[PDB]
């Protein structure tokens, strides 16, 4: 691994400590009643295929 | 010998202008480790530094 | 942007109605009770970037210790204009320039 660039990025990715907040970019709470459908639009799609 | 400085030292201000032009336009490659800013200010001090040294 | 009571003044609280599975905004001192519009009840940024060009007056033009460059006004194409970086001071801020003309003040950058 010493000798070779690529299996080090390897380790030095599985060393790093990683937590959510390092990825999250924003967070949010929506009032949606219906659990098999939603209310915003933008999300419909992705949670309709999710369902089916 | 004064001509000689003279233009090392305007060179070495014409490559910090052009370190300025490129991390104002996110042109600027960034040093792990650093920030932008800390990158910046990092090769804008080794230029001068290496200006001082060829001049004397 | 949150609102109050149109008659307590005070802050309107979101609330669900059990019967009804609607959202309601409430307040606590008062009976008051109106229909909330938008679902969106809370949102938190992990990542800004309000701050950065929000800082604009209108006599920013009028400073003398600011440079004054030649940059083309995209809706003036004035000769003369001023130049700033950002306003948002954290220690990761880019040092990316805003360009404002002595005509319409349009904010632009040169990206
Ligand atoms: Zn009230
Ligand atoms: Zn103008």
């Amino acid at each position: 691994i010493a000798l070779d660039i690529e299996k080090a990025k390897v380790i030095q990715s599985s060393i790093e400590y990683t937590t959510l907040k390092n990825v999250t970019s924003a967070t949010e709470i929506y009032y949606d009643p219906d659990p098999t459908s939603t209310v915003i639009e933008e999300d419909f799609d992705t949670v309709e295929a999710y369902f089916s | 010998t004064m001509k000689e400085i003279t233009h090392a030292i305007s060179s070495a201000k014409e490559q910090v202008q052009e370190i300025i032009y490129k991390a104002q336009h996110n042109e600027l490659e960034l040093k792990p480790g650093m920030t932008l800013r800390e990158s910046f200010e990092g090769e804008v001090s080794r230029t001068l530094n290496d200006a001082r040294d060829s001049a004397g | 942007s949150f609102r109050f009571c149109l008659e307590c003044n005070n802050m309107l609280y979101p609330k669900e109605d059990k019967e009804n599975q609607r959202l309601l905004y409430s307040c606590r001192n008062c009976d008051y009770t109106e229909l909330a519009e938008d679902p969106k009840v809370y949102r938190h940024e992990l990542i800004t970037n309000i701050g950065e060009t929000a800082g604009i007056v209108d006599d920013i033009g009028q400073d003398p210790t600011l440079p004054r460059s030649d940059k083309e006004c995209p809706e003036c194409h004035s000769r003369d204009c001023v130049f700033f970086q950002s306003q948002q001071r954290r220690k990761d801020t880019n040092m990316t320039l805003f360009y404002v003309c002595l005509n319409c003040k349009k904010t632009f950058r040169d990206e």
